[PDB]
RNA sequence: UAAUUGCGAUAACGAACGAGACCUUAACCUACUAAAUAGUGGUGCUAGCAUUUGCUGGUUAUCCACUUCUUAGAGGGACUAUCGGUUUCAAGCCGAUGGAAGUUUGAGGCAAUAACAGGUCUGUGAUGCCCUUAGACGUUCUGGGCCGCACGCGCGCUACACUGACGGAGCCAGCGAGUCUAACCUUGGCCGAGAGGUCUUGGUAAUCUUGUGAAACUCCGUCGUGCUGGGGAUAGAGCAUUGUAAUUAUUGCUCUUCAACGAGGAAUUCCUAGUAAGCGCAAGUCAUCAGCUUGCGUUGAUUACGUCCCUGCCCUUUGUACACACC
């Protein structure tokens, strides 16, 4: 790292945090391992992104949607229930605000938290309308580990969505809650009672 | 016969015309600093051609946008797509070509578009919709 | 004194106007088109048919 | 160095230069300040509702000094939003011409901005500088 | 709480009355060389683990 | 003297002989020209329901049509625009010439 | 910027005007509740009285409550320009008034028995109850009552 | 879809039974005979000729093909 | 209005509308402990309201107590400082 | 295969139409062909920050040079190209690569035979027959009506609030339109709270309105979970504009008034990338009036690539007491 001067004033602290190593915008996407397995390669890792503002082609075929950041992801949830579809100047400065929240409470990396979370919070059980004919009844079958993203991340988003709707509590604090209690759990998360609800549903039907 | 080259990038219905040419380094947007494009997130997204290489390769050219059309978001867009590509064409035939190459991993290997733009226009509406592929709705009493 | 865009649609009344006529006097001569030719200082209109000299 | 209105962003550039006028506080007041709505499409007056003729005219001379040529009917268009006519959809609607029209006097005889060729409203000799001198420091309040 | 983790060799196809449902033959991780046929709803490739609450239980075969 | 040429038929391959055929004369002739310069074709549209009735799906279809207009400039004296300007006449071809 | 600590002048809900205006909410938004008053009129009268409109209308001192009453009595009077107000001219004899929270639905009685007694069409669709606005009634308001 | 049809099934046969001793196994090469050696009328049709034209000479490198 | 909807009333929330001496002594000795403030994390906290929060803020940092980390509108993120 | 799209036994030889090919449109060309009705760089005159070489600008009789971006004509450009697997191993996709473009590249136009007693005699001077034809069912004029209102539906618009509302700021599109023997679009100055008016100017149009400075939007603010600054239905009063003439208010402006609605049950509709969905602009209607339509651009998701469950569609076998054919 070595200061450059210029014509133009660029400050100092952009340069230092693109020099060392490609961060995001003050946090760090690097030592955020995935403990539990049968998620890597679909939560997208190792490789950094400095803003979530990006579109990408991943449209016309059918398994590459394990490749996009996990938490531009989170962000495209943000857009949903009408008013609010697309906007996603909004999106990304919500999702700004929310990592401000678990970097001062769970110390934790608040990359690290969110893709915990997703991982702890994907239900591996769920029911199907399967029969012989008209004598058809819930069955259980197994979630698929890019299902588990898939379902996982709705409940964690829609939470802040229903929880800020008539509460005071702003969606860029509504959602940093979930994430805290997505990821160790206190049964008190939107996503983790819905997880648990799913899967002992689906478990009363085998 | 100032060493000067002029390449652009584009977006949606966006388009940047870039000038790039040897000098102090100072770099403008259609008048000013690239400090002040202004979404304040989106900044980082064009600081991307800067600071991905590095600004010692910037360091000895200074680049001028000029950015029309397009949205908000698609106007940041474009001026990405012109630096990524002034850099590189100015590294082509200027500079020695080993630099060129090098740069073209640094830009496709993390974003694809910096140097290869979206094939994606928009879609004409159809009687029938509201929209290019939605109808209105339809009701049978 | 008129706009280019209007020229050309009112060139085309012309010739529907022009069409229409001579489809319905000329009927049992054989008409079987028309074209308009525009000169400066000299119009021109070619009536295409099949018994000229009773059209004449 | 060398100091541009460029050089400098946009928001701190008017918040900064609409303090001086304050300060200086002897250009004009239209008579009736603070009773009229600002546009038509607005339903609620400036709520702050101190100025709005020396914080407007910290905008104006920056798109005057920007651009070659702006009259008051640009304003209108530019500075005008949807109007929410009720349980209606939304139009544009275009702002009150008047003070639009009274804050380009008062910069006639300050010497900001002056009558142009070819019509409009276009910055001064003295123009030019004032908004320069007064936006060098905002670039020195750093230190 | 023991989760198993067995990895797909094969997707066998589509299931259900609309297909939503797609079969799988898996090896397990651990005491490997045992496979077993499992109902899974969503898309699955290969070479991905899946994370079951139960072992014993073969998906009925579409045959 | 500064005359300046204007085509504006809709047949470009009708219309681009005309263009072709005078900026190719006062090249021979060895007189300074602009080149032919070609405007957007500016288009007009019509859109109506198909049918005469208002019974049957909404089936709106557009009819257009193109205008190709094409403008040059020439320096030529008077004893030679009188007799360029009476000739290169095409059927559907409007021509006009203005001097200065 | 600095913070007034407490005072005892502070009050609950006040009378004025024959309306109990409430407390605790801001004085151009406070005197909303009153009839013939307005979100724009409170705006006008609280800033040319010289009463800052950031205070609520809890803190605000006596004197300056009816300093306030005055000026929406005989608004004319005090350098308004004349057309803010709801009855210019109104049918009697050409002086301004504005209605409030009495004569909010007195003279509207009156500006409704004034077309009943002229048999007016307006008048009658009032006694009728229906839309007098020449809105289509083939589908709007059925539930009216 | 990609399959071809007749047009571009039989102009093609009808170049390797007289164009045989003459063009190649590589497309832009071919392309560049078929659009004076023969009158397409659209481009789109001789870009699919000089395609099913190398198919089927690339056949012809390896064994022989029937028809 | 043809409904099965039961349309349950609120709580009727009694957020304090200005601050008084009883609770600005409590404020100053409260907001420690608390590793983050914001207008809305102080109304579940202690009772001020909305605009009471967004003025306390703007005061307990013009003095300073605690370390402010973002200044954007609409959303503060402050943090206790060491 | 989307396609009797392709292809090989074998009682058939070729063909025609359809699909496709074709036309339009969409993106690439720093290579061909030109441009103050479009631009860019430089030199003249000139303004500002600095004064030190630089940065941001303006200038039409100050020229000079050029065409990346914008317009274009002829063209080039993709044909699934290169490579491993699959099936008498007979041709694409997968896996990856290349590229601007690899769901016929996207979307449209065109679109077969045969039928419906489908709609249309209110577009016609396109019609047969029937009626009528002088207080005419012909024409015109005056005032009404098509709007009328206990109620039941359809296509829709505005919404039920902090992913918020409102206030000052930043501020970006493409599709188009426009007056002559007429009175169209009108920048600019001035007046006005606003609506709007007034005096000139420009434009038959890449030169002018127009960069259509759109809106959803981004920054600072105020509000604060209250049917509240959500929501603005209803009403009352005044000022304007269109129109000979607006009363059952044409429409715009100003103040006041402030209802349901607290996310909506059975049911039910549409939709697979710049697509849904959200946002506004232009044009068609227009002397005045969008909540309609036809287009355009703006921000941009989730979920599949599936199956025959439903509802339909196509081909073959089989059954038929059906033939205006399962109503
Ligand atoms: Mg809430
Ligand atoms: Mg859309
Ligand atoms: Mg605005
Ligand atoms: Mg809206
Ligand atoms: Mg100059
Ligand atoms: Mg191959
Ligand atoms: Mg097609
Ligand atoms: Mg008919
Ligand atoms: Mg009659
Ligand atoms: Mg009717
Ligand atoms: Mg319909
Ligand atoms: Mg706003
Ligand atoms: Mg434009
Ligand atoms: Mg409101
Ligand atoms: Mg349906
Ligand atoms: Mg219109
Ligand atoms: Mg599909
Ligand atoms: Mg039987
Ligand atoms: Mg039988
Ligand atoms: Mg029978
Ligand atoms: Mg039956």
């Amino acid at each position: 790292f070595t200061p450059v001067v210029l014509a133009t004033p660029i400050p100092e602290e952009v340069q230092q945090a693109q020099t060392e190593i490609k961060l995001f915008n003050k946090w760090s996407f690097e030592e955020v391992e995935v403990k539990d397995a049968s998620l890597v390669d679909y939560v997208q890792v190792r490789q950094p992104i400095f803003v979530a503002h990006t579109a990408g082609r991943y449209a016309n075929k059918r398994f590459r949607k394990a490749q996009c950041p996990i938490i531009e992801r989170l962000t495209n949830s943000l857009m949903m229930n009408g008013r609010n579809n697309g906007k996603k100047l909004k999106a990304v400065r919500i999702i700004k605000h929310t990592l401000d929240i678990i970097n001062v409470l769970t110390d934790q990396n608040p990359i690290q938290v969110v893709v915990d979370a997703i991982t702890n919070t994907g239900p591996r059980e769920d029911t199907t309308r399967v029969g012989g004919g008209g004598a058809a009844r819930r069955q259980a079958v197994d979630v698929s580990p890019l299902r588990r993203v898939n379902q996982a991340i709705a409940l964690l988003t829609i939470g802040a969505r229903e929880a800020a709707f008539r509460n005071i509590k702003t969606i860029a604090e509504t959602l940093a809650e979930e994430l805290i209690n997505a990821a160790k759990g206190s049964s008190t998360s939107y996503a983790i009672k819905k997880k648990d609800e799913l899967e002992r549903v689906a478990k009363s039907n085998r | 016969a100032v060493p000067s080259v002029q390449t652009f990038g584009k977006k949606k219905s966006a388009t940047a015309v870039a000038h790039v040419k040897a000098g102090k380094g100072l770099i403008k947007v259609n008048g000013s600093p690239i400090t002040l494009v202004e979404p304040e997130i989106l900044r980082f997204k064009v600081y991307e051609p800067l600071l991905l290489v590095g600004l010692d390769k910037f360091s000895n050219i200074d680049i001028r946008v000029r950015v029309t059309g397009g949205g908000h978001v698609s106007q940041v867009y474009a001026i990405r797509q012109a630096i990524a590509k002034g850099l590189v064409a100015y590294h082509q035939k200027y500079v020695d070509e080993q630099s060129k190459n090098e740069l073209k991993k640094a830009f496709t290997s993390y974003d694809r578009t910096l140097l290869i733009a979206d094939s994606r226009r928009p879609e004409p509406k159809k009687f029938g919709g509201k929209g290019a592929r939605s109808r209105f709705q339809k009701s049978y009493r | 004194l008129i706009s280019k865009k209007r020229k050309l649609v009112a060139d085309g009344v012309f010739y529907a106007e022009l069409n229409e006529f001579f489809t319905r006097e000329l009927a049992e001569e054989g008409y079987s088109g028309v074209e308009v030719r525009v000169t400066p200082t000299k119009t021109e209109v070619i009536i295409r048919a099949t018994r000229t000299q009773d059209v004449l | 160095p060398g100091v541009s209105v460029r050089d400098v962003a946009a928001q701190d550039f008017i918040n900064a230069y609409a303090s001086f006028l304050q300060r200086q506080g002897k250009l004009e007041v239209p008579g009736y300040v603070d009773i009229v709505k600002t546009s038509s499409g607005n339903e609620m007056p400036p709520q702050d509702a101190e100025g709005w003729f020396y914080k407007r005219a910290a905008s104006v001379a920056r798109h005057i000094y920007m651009r070659k040529q702006v009259g008051v009917g640009k304003l209108n268009k530019l500075y005008g939003g949807a109007k929410s006519r009720g349980v209606r959809p939304y139009k544009h609607i275009d702002a009150s011409g008047s003070i639009n029209r009274k804050v380009l006097q008062a910069l006639e005889k300050i010497g900001i901005v002056e009558i142009s060729p070819k019509g409009g409203r276009r910055i001064s000799e003295n123009g030019q500088r004032d908004l320069d001198r007064i936006a060098a420091q905002t670039l020195e309040e750093d230190e | 709480t023991p989760v198993t983790l067995a990895k797909v060799i094969k997707v066998l196809g589509r299931t259900g009355s609309r297909g939503g449902v797609t079969q799988v033959r898996v090896e397990f991780l651990e005491d490997t060389s045992r496979t077993i046929v499992r109902n899974v709803k969503g898309p699955v490739r290969e070479n991905d683990i899946l994370v079951l609450m139960e072992s014993e239980r073969e998906a009925r075969r579409l045959r | 003297i500064k005359i300046r040429i204007t085509l504006t038929s809709t047949k470009v391959k009708q219309l681009e002989n005309v263009s072709s055929n005078i900026v190719k004369n006062a090249e021979q002739h060895n007189l300074v020209k602009k080149g032919p310069v070609r405007l957007p074709t500016k288009v007009l549209k019509i859109s109506t329901r198909k049918t005469p009735n208002g019974e049957g799906s909404k089936t709106w279809e557009t009819y257009e049509m193109r205008i190709h207009k094409r403008y040059i400039d020439l320096e030529a004296p008077v004893q030679i625009v009188k007799r360029i300007t009476q000739i290169t006449i095409e059927p559907g071809v409007d021509v006009e010439v203005v001097v200065a | 910027s600095l913070v007034v600590q407490e005072q005892g002048s502070f009050q609950h809900i006040l009378r004025l005007l024959n309306t109990n205006v409430d407390g605790n909410i801001k004085i151009v938004y406070a005197l909303t509740t009153i009839k013939g008053v307005g979100r724009r009129y409170s705006n006008l009268v609280c800033k040319k009285a010289d009463v800052d409109l950031h205070k609520r209308a809890g803190e605000l001192t006596q004197e300056e409550l009816e300093r306030i009453v005055q000026i929406m009595q005989n608004p004319t009077h005090y350098k308004i320009p004349a057309w803010f107000l709801n009855r210019q001219n109104d049918i009697t004899d050409g002086k301004d008034y504005h209605t409030l929270a009495n004569n909010v639905e007195s003279k509207l009685r009156d500006d409704l028995e004034r077309l009943k007694k002229i048999r007016a069409h307006r008048g009658i669709r009032h006694f009728w109850g229906l839309r007098v606005r020449g809105q289509h009634t083939k589908t709007t308001g059925r539930r009216r009552a | 879809g990609r399959v071809r049809t007749k047009t571009v099934k039989r102009a093609s046969k009808a170049l390797i039974e007289r164009y045989y001793p003459k063009l190649t196994l590589d497309f832009q090469t071919n392309k560049r005979l078929c659009d004076e050696i023969a009158t397409i009328q659209s481009k789109r049709l001789r870009n699919k000729i000089a395609g099913y034209t190398t198919h089927l000479m690339k056949r012809i490198q390896k064994g022989p093909v029937r028809g | 209005k043809k409904k099965w909807s039961k349309k349950s009333m609120k709580d009727r929330a009694q957020h304090a509308v200005i601050l008084d001496q009883e609770k600005y002594d409590r404020i100053l000795k409260e907001v420690p402990t608390y590793r983050y403030v914001s207008v809305s994390v102080l109304v579940d906290r202690l009772k001020i309201g909305g605009s009471l929060a967004r003025i306390a803020l703007r005061h307990l940092e013009k003095e300073g107590i605690i370390k402010p980390i973002s200044k954007h509108s609409k959303q503060a993120i402050y943090t206790r400082a060491t």
